[PDB]
């Protein structure tokens, strides 16, 4: 087939990335190391760590959405109650 | 599995089932046209074959009424000694299926029909 | 809209096939059978539920073939073409008591009583909304509703007006087993009954579902470690960086 | 670069159908191919505009097929068109596979082509025999229920293997809603396949009636061949619309237009005319295991091809004793077909056994012996010693 | 099979509809449609045409829709529930002569009739197998045959004992049109209109077929001027090879 | 993407034929040329030579098959008529 255009990510040995020097990296085998050690440190301390960062941003929307849901439907309660017909009729028409 | 019964069929004329798909010989049985079912030749004729191992009520007959040869459908009551016409290719059988024709190799096939006491009814 | 047209919730009654191990009790469902064929078969129809799903699950087969042999179906015709009747046989359905709809709602005064072999699956509430149903009859409707006539009060139903009036009486029907037939153990049992009939897949759906769970966890966390083996050389890679030296 | 080149999809598009490069000296014979695209997406879009009018059950399969054709506006155009189309796919397909082994199609750079085109054969055959059974009329009934009591030859497992077909005990509502489901589903396996027929076909490339090698002088495949494909599909749509509009049950029996009944059987079962070739290798052999070993030997033969060709030069074009013996071939696959539409009269077993023998003798023993004679002459007239 | 289990060929009559750009003669199919509600509708049936589909074909509006109330079909049961009857109208199917299957073959010696509405197409010969077979009955069978009691010599039939007596008789109907009616002339008619009910769409086929050849014979010839066009310059290409000096 | 194995054709520049020298071809355009040329000449005597080169391979195995099909077929019709019967019935029996 033909060459097609250019991309952002060729293959192993021409990826496009930059030239590399100086970075050196080492690593074990698996069978020499030990899978599952750090679990019971990262499951309280490193769970905490990333909850207390990346909290806020989901569970400040949520309480404004859900006080928001229970406010309407709250009043949906209230007008078709028999407390509260005599706001319904001149509210809805 | 349908269970078809005796007290409201009388004696000598065709019943011709369809069950699971398929067409089979009933009657009730006459009393020496069974025992001409013992006056049979045994190999002169195509098959050294069983009245008692093909059916054991003495007095009434289901088989699989599809035609011998590869699977067609015979006459009631018309034919060799009082009995049954396939014309799919010219051939003949009565009250026990026996072949006294044409190119068929092999007698019909019996199911394993059970009984209200020896009531006939097929599985 | 109104609680009224609403209806009023059923509460959470203490099943004994509530809970992910639990199975249906089958002498109840039995004894709902009796209190169906008694009381509810009058009306209602069961055109789901052949005979042959009864036998092995609340009666025996010689049981089930006489309850299908006391019924008429109609027959292929006979060799002069006439229709011909037969008593029933295992393969058939439970047949219901009118012939049409037009007949039923000509009995029942227009109203059209649905068929209940699906009934507790199509109603949201499931058991609990057919036995407050059954049992929620007031002796007289509450102060102010304008009842229409031919119409009872039950204040779980949308609206409060039903078109059935209480049929469950005590002592109404007597069990071969000699339990007490009050007015909530026949509407227990008889909603056993059709919770069977809506679903007979129950039993065994909840064994798989164990055999399922189990294996499926097992699988789980065995491919939690061979991840965290395999990634193990990858989790604990280190990087130094000396910078080069400028040419 | 061009925009054609410069896409994902377009360069796809572009590779197949407008930049590639075709031999410049291949004849009429290489437009089958595109034929049959043509074909398959006929069969899809007709099947469905039928599938929307179609009731699978067998009490109203028959009469859902006539619905379609009285009640349904242009339906008898749909059923009419995807039956006969159904045929003319089948002729051109046999059309593109007596090309590929005449011209040496099949030899040792394009096997794995050769084979999945046999893969996409036998998914067709078994297309077009569930299609067959989905309109239950009596030939449908009682070729569905001889095809299947064929699996019950298997000694262990073939009662069991056959109750599974059929979904009970005989051909009945089971069986039908099965083979409606299978009848839609395996022409999309066929599209796949399809797709992986032409990834087989592009690495080398197509042949040539030479066949010698074409990398010489090439053609691009649009403005070229797209034209002289497009003479083709106008001829092919002209005769197909002569046999739908003026002569629309000629091909087919006349029995499947009498519902289905499972107590009368029509006296001679045969299925539609391309499947006659092997239902008569089926019927010549006297026993039912080796008959069914024997008709899926029959269409496995033709992998036997590439390794039983041994001579250096591809093709027929220029050897008189394979071009003489080929066309002994296609005409014995005439008569076979022909001889699988007779009844099992005196004549016609002996026939149809020893055209069985000369078609598996073509594969197995003509082949190989006049590959090494055409060769050694070939040697031998033009060297001198 | 020897020729009398395969039966006599029919002979190619000279239909008015034999030929690609023919038609079905109207007042044949007219005439057609009255010989089989005289004379063939006491056995055979006519299930799958509907009688809206004789309007503009055969009869006009009117003329259809009073054939239509002659008849009585089962309508949808009252508010009591009971089965009630109705006059046909336009969107229902021609009924046939007999309840079921097994009042068929009561009232005819054991065959069944099968129904006409199919019968040019699933018969090998097509009109001209339903001619020469109601014309075919000899007035005596050939000497040597033993035909079974109860059926008829007919050689067009395979086998040749037909469970079907001779029918058509001369001057047995009675045409409005004044035609001399007889055996020949009504198995024509008869012929016509079964040719019709099995392919009501045959005018228009042909009609459309006339299009699409036309325009797909005119599409292939400028096809090939345009595909021999194209190929103009490679077909009239030419090749010099002076031999490259050694290097 | 990554580099499949060795096919033998190429593309628009990279074929893999051999070496060319010393070909050169000539042609003229289509909208200067005359399409249908030649066609009543070559539609009766390049037929001609085409049929007589290309028949007997074709019509000396139909002949043989057609032949072999006629013959059975007048077997078949012979042994199930009446003046056949008695060879039937020893070609069966
Ligand atoms: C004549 C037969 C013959 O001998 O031909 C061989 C002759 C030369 O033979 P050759 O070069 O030795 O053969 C080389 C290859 O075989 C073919 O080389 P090629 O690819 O250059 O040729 C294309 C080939 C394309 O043909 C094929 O490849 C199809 C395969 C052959 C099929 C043969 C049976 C066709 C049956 C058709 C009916 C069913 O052309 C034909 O073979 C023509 C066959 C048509 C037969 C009927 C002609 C009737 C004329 C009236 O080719 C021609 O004569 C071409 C004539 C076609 C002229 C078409 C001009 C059309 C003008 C416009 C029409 C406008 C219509 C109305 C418009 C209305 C506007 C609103
Ligand atoms: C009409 C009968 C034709 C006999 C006279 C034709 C001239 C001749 O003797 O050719 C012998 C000729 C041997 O010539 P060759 O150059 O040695 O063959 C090279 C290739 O085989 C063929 O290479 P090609 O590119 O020439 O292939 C085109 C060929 C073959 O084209 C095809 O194969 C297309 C096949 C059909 C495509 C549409 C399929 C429709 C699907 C349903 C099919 C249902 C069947 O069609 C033609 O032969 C067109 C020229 C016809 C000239 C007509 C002269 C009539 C006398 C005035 O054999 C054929 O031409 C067979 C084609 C006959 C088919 C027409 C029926
Ligand atoms: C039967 C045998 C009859 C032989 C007919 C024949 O061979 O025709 C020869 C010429 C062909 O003429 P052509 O195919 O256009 O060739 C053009 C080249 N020229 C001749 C100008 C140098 O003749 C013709 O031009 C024929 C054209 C007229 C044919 C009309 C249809 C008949
Ligand atoms: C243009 C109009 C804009 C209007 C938008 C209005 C809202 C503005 C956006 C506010 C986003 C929510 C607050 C984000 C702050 C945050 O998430 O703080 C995350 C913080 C810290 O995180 P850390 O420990 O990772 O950082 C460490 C500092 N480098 O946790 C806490 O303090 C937890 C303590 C309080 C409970
Ligand atoms: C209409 C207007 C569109 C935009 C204007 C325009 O047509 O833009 C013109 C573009 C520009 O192309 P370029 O090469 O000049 O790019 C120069 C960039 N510098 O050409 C195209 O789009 C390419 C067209 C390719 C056509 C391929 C046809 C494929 C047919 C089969 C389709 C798939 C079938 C699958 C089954
Ligand atoms: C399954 C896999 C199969 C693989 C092979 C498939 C190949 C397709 C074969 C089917 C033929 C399609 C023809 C497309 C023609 C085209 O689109 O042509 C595009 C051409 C390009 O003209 P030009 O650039 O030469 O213009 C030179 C100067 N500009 O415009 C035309 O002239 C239009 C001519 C009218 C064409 C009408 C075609 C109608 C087709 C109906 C049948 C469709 C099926
Ligand atoms: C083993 C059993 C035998 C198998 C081999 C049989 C092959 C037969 C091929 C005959 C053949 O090939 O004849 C093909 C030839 C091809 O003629 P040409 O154009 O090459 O003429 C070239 C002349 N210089 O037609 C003829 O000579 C003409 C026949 C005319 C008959 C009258
Ligand atoms: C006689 C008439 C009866 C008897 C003996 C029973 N039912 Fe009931 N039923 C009946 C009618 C006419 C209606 C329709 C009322 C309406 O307007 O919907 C019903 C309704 C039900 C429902 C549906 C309730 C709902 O729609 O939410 C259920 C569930 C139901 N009936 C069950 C039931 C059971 C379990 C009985 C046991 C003895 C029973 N019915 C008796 C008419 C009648
Ligand atoms: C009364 C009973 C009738 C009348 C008045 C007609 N038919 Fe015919 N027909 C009849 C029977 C019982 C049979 C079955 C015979 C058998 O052995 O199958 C038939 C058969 C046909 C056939 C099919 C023949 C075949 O299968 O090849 C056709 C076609 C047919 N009948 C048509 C027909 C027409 C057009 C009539 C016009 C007046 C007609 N029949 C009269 C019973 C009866
Ligand atoms: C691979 C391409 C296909 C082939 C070869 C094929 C073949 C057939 C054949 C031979 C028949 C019987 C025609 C007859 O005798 O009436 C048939 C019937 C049928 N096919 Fe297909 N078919 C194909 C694709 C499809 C697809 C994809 C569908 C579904 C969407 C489909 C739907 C049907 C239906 C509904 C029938 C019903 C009977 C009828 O209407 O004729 N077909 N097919
Ligand atoms: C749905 C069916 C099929 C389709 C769409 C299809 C499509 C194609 C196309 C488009 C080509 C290229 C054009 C050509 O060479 O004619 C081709 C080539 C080929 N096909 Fe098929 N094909 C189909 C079935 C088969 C079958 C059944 C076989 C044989 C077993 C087969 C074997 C081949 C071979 C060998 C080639 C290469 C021929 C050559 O160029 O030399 N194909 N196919
Ligand atoms: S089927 Fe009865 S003889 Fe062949």
């Amino acid at each position: 087939g033909p060459p097609s255009g250019k991309t952002y990510m060729g293959w192993w040995g021409h990826m496009g990335g930059p030239k590399q020097k100086g970075i050196t990296s080492y690593a074990v085998s698996p069978y020499a190391q030990k899978p599952l050690q750090g679990i019971f440190h990262n499951a309280v301390f490193n769970s905490f760590r990333r909850f207390k960062s990346q909290f806020l941003y989901v569970l400040i929307p949520a309480g404004i959405y859900w006080y928001w849901w229970k406010n309407g439907n709250e009043y949906n309660e209230f007008l078709y109650s028999k407390a509260g017909r005599e706001e319904l009729e001149r509210v809805n028409v | 599995k349908v269970e078809v019964n005796l007290a409201a069929i009388p004696l000598g004329k065709n019943v011709v089932v369809k069950w699971q798909g398929k067409p089979v010989f009933i009657r009730h049985r006459t009393p020496h046209e069974i025992q001409e079912a013992n006056s049979v030749d045994m190999s002169a004729l195509k098959d050294p074959q069983t009245d008692a191992d093909r059916v054991k009520d003495p007095q009434w007959l289901i088989m699989l009424g599809i035609c011998t040869h590869l699977g067609c459908v015979p006459i009631g009551e018309a034919g060799d000694f009082g009995g049954w016409f396939c014309p799919c290719h010219g051939s003949h059988y009565d009250i026990s299926g026996r072949i006294r024709k044409g190119p068929a190799p092999l007698n019909l096939e019996i199911p394993a029909y059970e009984f209200d006491g020896d009531k006939v009814i097929v599985g | 809209m109104t609680a009224a047209e609403h209806g009023l919730h059923a509460p959470a009654y203490a099943w004994s096939h509530n809970g992910p191990f639990e199975t249906f009790d089958h002498a109840s469902i039995r004894r709902g059978y009796q209190v169906y064929r008694e009381v509810c078969a009058a009306c209602h129809s069961l055109d789901r539920v052949a005979w042959r799903t009864l036998v092995g699950v609340s009666h025996t087969n010689e049981e089930v073939r006489n309850m299908a042999e006391e019924f008429e179906y109609d027959d292929e015709p006979d060799e002069q073409g006439n229709p011909k009747k037969r008593p029933g046989k295992l393969s058939d359905y439970i047949p219901g008591p009118y012939p049409n709809e037009q007949a039923a709602r000509a009995a029942n005064q227009g109203a059209l009583p649905p068929d209940l072999s699906l009934i507790v699956k199509a109603r949201h509430g499931g058991c609990d909304y057919i036995f407050s149903l059954l049992t929620g009859y007031p002796d007289e409707p509450p102060a102010g509703v304008a009842l229409p006539p031919g119409s009872n009060y039950n204040p779980y139903f949308p609206g409060g007006s039903i078109a059935m009036a209480r049929v469950l009486f005590d002592d109404m029907v007597e069990y071969e087993d000699g339990t007490p037939a009050t007015t909530s153990q026949m509407a227990k049992d008889v909603t056993t009954f059709l919770n069977w009939c809506a679903e007979p897949e129950h039993d065994e759906r909840k064994r798989l579902g164990l055999k399922t769970v189990i294996i499926l966890s097992s699988l789980y966390l065995l491919s939690i470690w061979v991840k965290k083996f395999k990634w193990a050389g990858i989790k604990t890679r280190k990087f130094v960086f000396n910078p080069p030296k400028p040419r | 670069m061009a925009f054609r080149k410069s896409n994902v999809y377009l360069s796809l598009v572009n590779s197949y159908i407008i930049d590639s490069p075709q031999p410049s000296s291949i004849n009429y014979w290489w437009n089958m191919g595109s034929l049959l695209g043509l074909c398959l997406v006929i069969q899809i879009v007709t099947g469905i505009f039928m599938a929307m009018h179609y009731s699978s059950n067998i009490e109203l399969a028959f009469s859902s097929v006539e619905h379609i054709m009285r009640d349904v506006h242009n339906g008898y155009i749909l059923r009419y068109l995807h039956a006969n189309g159904a045929s003319f796919f089948f002729m051109v397909m046999f059309m593109h596979m007596a090309k590929g082994l005449y011209y040496g199609s099949y030899r040792s750079p394009r096997v794995t082509l050769w084979n999945v085109g046999v893969i996409i054969f036998i998914l067709t055959i078994a297309t077009a025999f569930l299609g067959y059974c989905c309109v239950y009329g009596q030939m449908s009934h009682w070729g569905a229920t001889v095809i299947t009591n064929l699996f019950s030859a298997i000694p262990f497992v073939g009662n069991d293997i056959v109750s599974w077909l059929w979904g009970g005990f005989s051909v009945s509502n089971p069986t039908i809603q099965r083979f409606f489901a299978l009848h839609y589903l395996v022409p999309f396996i066929i599209a796949a396949m399809v797709i992986m027929h032409l990834m087989a076909l592009h690495i080398h490339g197509s042949s040539n009636p030479l066949g010698i090698t074409g990398n010489l002088d090439r053609i691009p495949m649009h403005s070229y061949f797209i034209f002289k494909d497009l003479v083709t599909v106008f001829l092919f749509m002209l005769i197909l619309a002569l046999f739908v509009f003026y002569s629309p049950n000629t091909l087919g029996h006349p029995d499947n237009y009498i519902p289905g009944n499972p107590l009368v059987t029509p006296a001679s079962i045969v299925p539609e005319w391309y499947l006659l070739p092997f239902y008569a290798i089926l019927r010549s052999i006297p026993d039912k295991l080796l008959g069914v070993i024997t008709m899926f030997a029959a269409i496995l033969v033709l992998l036997v091809l590439p390794f039983t060709d041994r001579s250096v030069v591809r093709g027929n074009t220029f050897k008189v004793l394979s071009k003489f013996f080929f066309f002994i071939f296609v005409f014995n696959f005439v008569l076979l077909g022909q001889i699988g539409a007779c009844h099992v009269e005196v004549p016609y077993v002996l026939m149809g056994q020893i055209a069985t023998f000369i078609y598996f003798a073509y594969f197995l023993i003509i082949v190989p012996v006049i590959s090494t004679i055409e060769n050694v002459l070939f040697y031998i007239g033009r060297v001198n010693k």
